[PDB]
Order: C-alpha cells, then structure tokens, then sequence
C-alpha cells in the first residue's frame, strides 16, 4: 500500500512504519530488509548492524536510521525496480515471531 | 450469503496456505501419503491432516466456511507446504485461528511450544500455535494468499478461486533457527498430490 | 377429454419454457447432472428439478397437465435454460403458476424476493416467484411457446407437440441487473441433455 | 396481433396500447422497443430518453410521444420488415418486473 516513485538515479527511501504498541527496544528486536530475489539488503541483530549475508551489490550502499526506522538506499538502476519487505522479528528466547511486515514497491524512470 | 450450503462434494474452491520446515528427513511425495478429517459442526471450522510424519489440526473461530479439500507437497531442504482450499468467503471480518502440529515420527515429544502469533501486518488477527514434539524448525502461514494457490490449474472438473485483495492477506510466522524468512517457494519440484 | 391416463411413461410430450439468469460461473452442460421428481397427486402439478447450482420447484394449479419429462442446458454469460415438456392440453384457461428457485451452492442465503408477476401481456393469469439466495440476476418463464422447443428433433421413439396460437403464449420475467431483456437465445452451444 | 403496412418508404408509427389498469407514471416505468436481432431502438429512463445503445442506424430516426406512448419511425427500408417488441418494466427498489409486452410486425412494398 506504499508505493514509491523516484526520479532517474535518484535516491531511495523504504519506510516500514512500525507503530510499536508495547514500547520496545531495537535490542530486542532484530529487521530485515529484503528484495524480490529474497537476498538480504541490511540487518540490525540485537541493535548492532551486521553484513554476514548482504550481496556485494547491497554493501555499503545501504545506511539505516534509528529514529526514523528508514532505509536509505543509493545509487538507484533502472534495473532495480521491484518490491521489498520489512520483515521485522521479536527474539524471546524460545523463539522468533514475526511482528511486522510491510511490502513496498519501487521504479525508475524509463 | 447468510449460510452455507452443507453439501456431499463441492465444485467451488478457494485458499489458504501454510509451510513448515523440518528437521528430519523427507526426500519426495509418496502419492497418497496424506489423509485429511474435516469438520463443522460446532460452528468452528477444523480439519487435522496427517501426512508424512506430522499430524495438522488447524481451527477458524467465527468462520462461515468449511474446508473443502487440501493438497499437500514437499520440497527442498526437508519443507513441508501445504494448501487448504475452504468454501467461499462471505464476509471480511480476519478470523482468530488455531494450529496445533504434533511429530507422531522421528521426533515425538510434549508440548514444546504454546505462545501466540500478533499478526501486526494488518494487527487485527492472532493465531495460537501448538507444538507438540521438536520436529520442527520453521512455521508460516499465508491467509488469504495472493500468489498462485492452484497446483495444476485445474482439477478436472472444480473451479477455483483465489483472494486479489491485499487488505485481507495475513501472514504469521515462527521460526527457531537463524533467518529463515521466505521458508520455501512454491513453483518447484513440488507435486502436491491431492491430500485424502 | 376429462381425464389424464396416469401412465408409466409418455410418448406424447408437449412444451413450456424458462431461462435463469445466475452469476457464478457455469461452463457447458455435464451429461447427466440434472435430477428430477414430478407429482400431480394433489390436483396441481409439480416438478423440482435439482441441476448445476440450484433447484427449480414448479407448480401449476388447476392443471390437468402433468409434467412428462424436462431437458436443461447451459449456453453463453453464465444461463440456465430449462424446458419442460407436459402431458397435453385439455383446456385454455391461463393456470397461475408459483416457482422458487432456491441455490444450493456459492451464494446460498435466505428469501430475497417473494412478489408476484403479473404479466398484462394478457393480463389473465400471475406467477409467484421465490428466490432463496443470491444467484440469480435474470428469470425468464414461457408459457405455451410458439419457438422450436424441440432439441434434436425428436427422441427416437417420442412424439411431441408445440402451441401454435398466439392467443395462449404468456411471458413472466423478472430482472435486477440493467436491461437484461431476452436473457437468451435457444439455438447455439445448448447440449440439451435429457433431464434424469 | 397487430400488423402495420406502409407505402413504400414511408413513415411508421409502432404503438404498444399499455393498459395502465393502476394509473402510474412514466417516472416509474422505463420502456424498451426492440427489433428481432434484439437490438434496441429506443429507452426512456424513468421518463427522460437515454441513447446510451441505440445502434446508429437508429440514432434519431425515432422520436417519442407521450400522450400516445407511440414510437414514430422514419426512413422506412426494403430490408427494415420484420418484428418489433414492446417492453415495459417497473422499477421497484427490489428490481424490475414485466408487466406488458406487445409484438407487431411491419413490411413494406416490394
Ligand atoms: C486475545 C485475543 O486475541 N482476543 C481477540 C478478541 O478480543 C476479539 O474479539 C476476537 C475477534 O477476532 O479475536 C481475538
Ligand atoms: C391474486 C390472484 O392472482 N388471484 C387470481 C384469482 O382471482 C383467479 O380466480 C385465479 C384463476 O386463474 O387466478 C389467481
Ligand atoms: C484438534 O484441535 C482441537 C483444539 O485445538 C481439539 O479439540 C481436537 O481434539 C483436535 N483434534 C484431534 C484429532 O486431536
Ligand atoms: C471452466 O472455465 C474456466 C474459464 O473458461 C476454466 O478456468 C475452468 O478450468 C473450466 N472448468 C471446467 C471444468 O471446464
Ligand atoms: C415445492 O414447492 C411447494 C410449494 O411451492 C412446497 O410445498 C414443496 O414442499 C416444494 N418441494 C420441495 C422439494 O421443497
Ligand atoms: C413419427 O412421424 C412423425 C412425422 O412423420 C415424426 O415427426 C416423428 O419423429 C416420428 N416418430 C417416430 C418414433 O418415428
């Protein structure tokens, strides 16, 4: 139900809007950002960023914000078009459930 | 639309899907391994399928609709999907729902599991989620899915119908291991032979 | 002229025509899904015939006409054409007739529409229509037709007979969509299978 | 039961002889008159005329008269005789039912 639209080359914003009805904290908390192929974009584990399993492509290129809960993503192709996912999981300690998704749709001019 | 029909057979199909991911060990459809129950009665919607070494029994609260038939398939990396294909939706209302999986093989055990699934996607539904055994290490559930539900569309002679509204799908999902999200895909080496 | 045999079974047929207008989906005719049951014990003449997804029930009072056999099929935009083939005719009267049609699959529901047609293009006699659900979005009825009833003309051992006086044809017709009139047409892919 | 023959190439007039046994008007009552393929000639919904579907042959060349509730055809052709119907509907907030139907026939010199 969002839909972003960006100019040629231009810089990207993926937004997932987590209302967090129970106040909770980022190190308890875990994000992934994903795209349509399901290869990973970025992941706070714990509160800290960690790049065990972002392709090469997606390295560096991605920065994240505390406040905001945004992705800023650079360096747009107009090749990238497509969907993502902000697929957020709350880790207690007998497991993960996921609290949150949210689907988003990118595309370039063409 | 107050009620539905209450017939032998039916013609008219429709969705829901879920996968589970588990440990041991599941090389390929046996082609007839599943046998489903369904019920009714009670005003509840249930139906317990037992498959390949787990037995399903998933509940709607509220619903209006009776599990028509199901199909059930596996893939790669020891996944387990299967379909649900329920009447016709008269109302828009996102039921609760209940699933219990029990390991009758290879892993049996007591309940390991018994917490509850938000579903903030849209925040208005919640499912609870029984494991009984340790044969499991992925579990999600797609409500009202948009993708391409049919397995060989179509059987001879049904029709079948799929949601294309995104303010009605629901997602829950639980895993144990590390980042498993996007358990399994669906277009594959899957068979999906008919589950009875 | 006073009497019916009350026979077995009836070489000499007859017509009378009607076409439901329904909106969930029905591809070509199945070769024996149609299922009927006639009685006249009452002195008034009754057929219900259970098809595709609903069950038409019939009756004509002050008759002395008892209805031999029918023939249903499907054709284009999702209609239900059924013929229905009586005895003879002793006399012109203009009987009332009273028909509900009742869905028995994907909308089920309760009474919906329960008013009379009056039909003025004589302005002798009215039909009570009852219609339980919601499939339905056109009613057509013929009575005494002067079109080619006959499918296949004819049977290979039965005779059959068709009204060829203006004076005695009526039409009820009923709609809720927009100017739907003349809801279908006989000759094309109709199969006609016989109604048992 | 009504059979209208016309000189050739000359004006036609279809009427349909509504009864009118409850008195209603046309606000209540839509009107249709069709030919033997089924297609429309004119309409008038809830008392104003809608051309919404006339074929374009027929576009026009019929006019409407209210007293009369007759139909008033002109350009007659060779290739024009055939069947001509009259349907009226009344529309209830439930739906519309049939209440009057009228078949006339109409040929011209050859
Ligand atoms: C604990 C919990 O989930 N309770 C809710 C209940 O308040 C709601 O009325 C019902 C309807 O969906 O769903 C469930
Ligand atoms: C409400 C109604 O339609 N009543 C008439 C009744 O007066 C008439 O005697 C009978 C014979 O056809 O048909 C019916
Ligand atoms: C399925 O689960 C319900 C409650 O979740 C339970 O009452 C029922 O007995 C179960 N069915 C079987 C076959 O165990
Ligand atoms: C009915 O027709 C639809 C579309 O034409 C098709 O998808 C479906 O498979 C058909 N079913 C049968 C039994 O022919
Ligand atoms: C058919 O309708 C009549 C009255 O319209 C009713 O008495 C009869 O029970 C109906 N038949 C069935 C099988 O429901
Ligand atoms: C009997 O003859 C009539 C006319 O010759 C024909 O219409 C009908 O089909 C025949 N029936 C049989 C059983 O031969």
């Amino acid at each position: 139900m969002l839909k972003i639209q960006a100019y040629f080359n231009e810089t990207a914003d993926l937004p997932c809007q987590f209302a967090n009805s129970q106040n909770q904290s980022l190190s308890e908390l875990v994000v992934f950002w994903q795209d349509q192929e399901n290869l990973v974009l970025n992941e706070v584990y714990l509160g800290k960023e960690k790049f065990d399993s972002v392709h090469s492509k997606y390295m560096g290129r991605t920065s994240f914000d505390s406040d905001s809960w945004t992705l800023r993503l650079h360096n747009l192709q107009i090749k990238d078009k497509g969907l993502y996912q902000c697929i957020i999981h709350h880790k207690k300690p007998t497991g993960m459930i996921r609290i949150h998704q949210m689907n988003s749709e990118l595309s370039v001019l063409a | 639309t107050i009620c539905p029909p209450r017939q032998d057979y039916r013609y008219w199909y429709f969705a829901a899907e879920l996968t589970i991911g588990v440990n041991y060990d599941i090389n390929s459809t046996i082609m007839g391994e599943c046998h489903m129950s369904e019920s009714y009665i009670d005003r509840n919607a249930n139906i317990v399928l037992t498959g390949y070494g787990l037995e399903i029994n998933m509940t709607i609260m509220d619903t209006d609709q009776r599990f028509v038939a199901a199909a059930e398939g596996v893939g790669k990396d020891n996944k387990l999907s299967v379909l649900l294909f329920t009447t016709q939706r008269l109302d828009k209302v996102h039921h609760n729902i209940s699933v219990t999986i029990t390991c009758m093989e290879m892993n049996c055990g007591t309940t390991k599991y018994d917490s509850d699934l938000p579903e903030s996607i849209h925040h208005k539904s919640s499912c609870d989620i029984t494991i009984n055994g340790s044969c499991v290490t992925c579990v999600n559930l797609e409500t009202d899915p948009t993708k391409i539900n049919p397995h060989y569309l179509h059987p001879k002679d049904k029709y079948l119908y799929r949601n294309s509204e995104y303010g009605m799908r629901g997602s829950y999902g639980v895993t144990f291991m590390d980042e498993l999200n996007q358990c399994f895909l669906d277009i594959k080496e899957v068979s999906y032979d008919i589950c009875y």
